[PDB]
């Protein structure tokens, strides 16, 4: 059966405004394992995003992490768009670093 | 059959 | 501690003519190998993944899992044939480690199907009863019984304690959480967020004074990218009762001397 996946975007490090960091989308709860992960900035793919190995947990459902290189600002925003065919439109979750 | 698989086990039987 | 060794197997078939095998391996919740499918060699991911293991040794057992490889591929096409795409196949084996006990167990389209356990091959209840055919007919492979038999009793716990000496140092790291608080009529979320940590075991508690406050929501454990762990805890509080709050951190790493921030 297809299993929707789950999004969550989270920081490194403490987020500094200027300061650089990491940020983090971690994509997980998803069958079949074929996926696609961008990371955006001001909804602009960033280029140069890394990805973990496909993985999957002990219930079988597949996970993978992806991360990029970012430096937060006051107006800058960061989201994780994700495209799999249990959805017929792709998902996006935006950073918050109050969440 | 499997048949690719049991061919692979039988030669591998050998060396473990 | 209790490590459990897995190999992660994942085949996708989507029609004939179109199929990629990719293995990952896991000692506890540390990557130790990948094997890509357009890869040859198993790759290590860590200096210690070929455990005590010889080069020769080694090398067999590569060449062994390359002949697994295309034998399990051509035969899933074949069983496919035989008898719809797209065909999704995963396979976990391993073994956990207190003594040990081995598994492998194979999941189709997502669902647990078949185990081996002890000499055979065995279909769960309530797997499609179209795998009975073809588990018999594999069991019938006595070469393949005795082959797994000897990996699993065996090569697997023995590859772990190897793996557990020549690893010891980043299996026993330690990393310490960075913690950090921030906050989403009149009701407030606050978040304290936890960064950096190993190994995995960590306690976090919104607190007032040396009270634990009972509405700290714990998320699951998130993995960064630098072989440490992410975790956040929150705590929904009314206007005004934010005052005095305090998120307690406590973790292995950090010499009995907890993380404390105040809101
Ligand atoms: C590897 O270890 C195997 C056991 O370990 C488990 O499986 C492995 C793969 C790991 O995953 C590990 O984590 C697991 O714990 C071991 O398998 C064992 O093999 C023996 C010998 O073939 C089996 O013995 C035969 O049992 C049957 C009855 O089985 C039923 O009852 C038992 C309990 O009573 C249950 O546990 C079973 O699930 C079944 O419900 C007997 O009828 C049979 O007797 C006949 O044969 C013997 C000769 O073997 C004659 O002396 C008698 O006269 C009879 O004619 C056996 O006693 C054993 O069931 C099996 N274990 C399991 C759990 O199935 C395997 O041999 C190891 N291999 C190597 C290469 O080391
Ligand atoms: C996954 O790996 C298999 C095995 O290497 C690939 O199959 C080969 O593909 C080449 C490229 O054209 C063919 O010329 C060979 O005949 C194939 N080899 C075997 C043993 O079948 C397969 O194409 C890979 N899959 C993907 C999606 O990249
Ligand atoms: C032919 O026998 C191949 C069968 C495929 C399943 C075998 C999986 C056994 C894994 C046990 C762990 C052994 C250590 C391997 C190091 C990567
Ligand atoms: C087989 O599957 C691959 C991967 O999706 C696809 O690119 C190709 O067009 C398919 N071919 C046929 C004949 O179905
Ligand atoms: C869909 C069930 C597949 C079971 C295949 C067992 C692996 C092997 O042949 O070694
Ligand atoms: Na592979």
């Amino acid at each position: 059966i297809q299993k929707t996946p789950q999004i969550q975007v989270y920081s490194r490090h403490p987020p500094e405004n200027g300061k650089p960091n990491i940020l983090n989308c971690y994509v997980t709860q998803f069958h079949p394992p074929h996926i696609e992960i961008q990371m955006l900035k001001n909804g602009k793919k960033i280029p140069k995003v890394e990805m973990s190995d496909m993985s999957f947990s002990k219930d079988w459902s597949f996970y993978i992490l992806a991360h990029t290189e970012f430096t937060p600002t006051e107006t800058d925003t960061y989201a994780c768009r994700v495209k799999h065919a249990s959805m017929a439109e792709p998902k996006t979750v935006y950073w918050d670093r109050d969440m | 059959d499997f048949h690719h698989i049991r061919e692979k086990g039988n030669h591998w039987k050998n060396f473990l | 501690k209790n490590y459990t060794f897995r190999c992660l197997q994942m085949s996708s078939f989507a029609n004939r003519s179109w199929s990629r095998t990719d293995s990952v391996v896991w000692l506890g919740d540390l990557q130790t190998h990948r094997w890509s499918n357009d890869s040859a060699t198993i790759s290590f991911t860590k200096p210690w993944s070929q455990g005590k293991l010889s080069n020769q040794q080694w090398e067999k057992l590569q060449h062994m899992f390359q002949v697994y490889r295309v034998s399990f591929t051509r035969d899933i096409q074949e069983l496919v044939k035989m008898m719809d795409y797209p065909i999704e196949i995963q396979l976990s084996a391993g073994c956990e480690m207190y003594a040990s006990e081995s598994f492998l167990h194979v999941a189709f389209q997502g669902k647990y199907v078949v185990r081996f356990w002890g000499t055979s091959w065995q279909t769960v209840p309530g797997a499609p009863s179209w795998l009975d055919l073809p588990i018999k007919v594999l069991n019938a492979d006595q070469g393949t019984s005795a082959t797994v038999q000897m990996l699993l009793n065996d090569t697997c716990p023995l590859f772990v304690r190897g793996l557990l000496e020549a690893g010891k140092s980043d299996l026993e790291k330690q990393e310490k959480p960075v913690a950090w608080l921030s906050s989403v009529d009149g009701h407030r979320q606050l978040v304290c967020h936890v960064s950096g940590f190993y190994p995995k075991p960590v306690w976090v508690m919104w607190m007032r004074g040396d009270q634990e406050q009972q509405g700290t929501h714990r998320g699951d454990f998130l993995p960064n990218a630098d072989e440490t762990w992410y975790l956040q805890a929150t705590l929904d509080v009314e206007a005004g009762e934010e005052a005095g709050l305090a998120c307690r951190v406590k973790h292995s790493s950090l010499g009995g001397q907890d993380i404390i921030l105040y809101w």
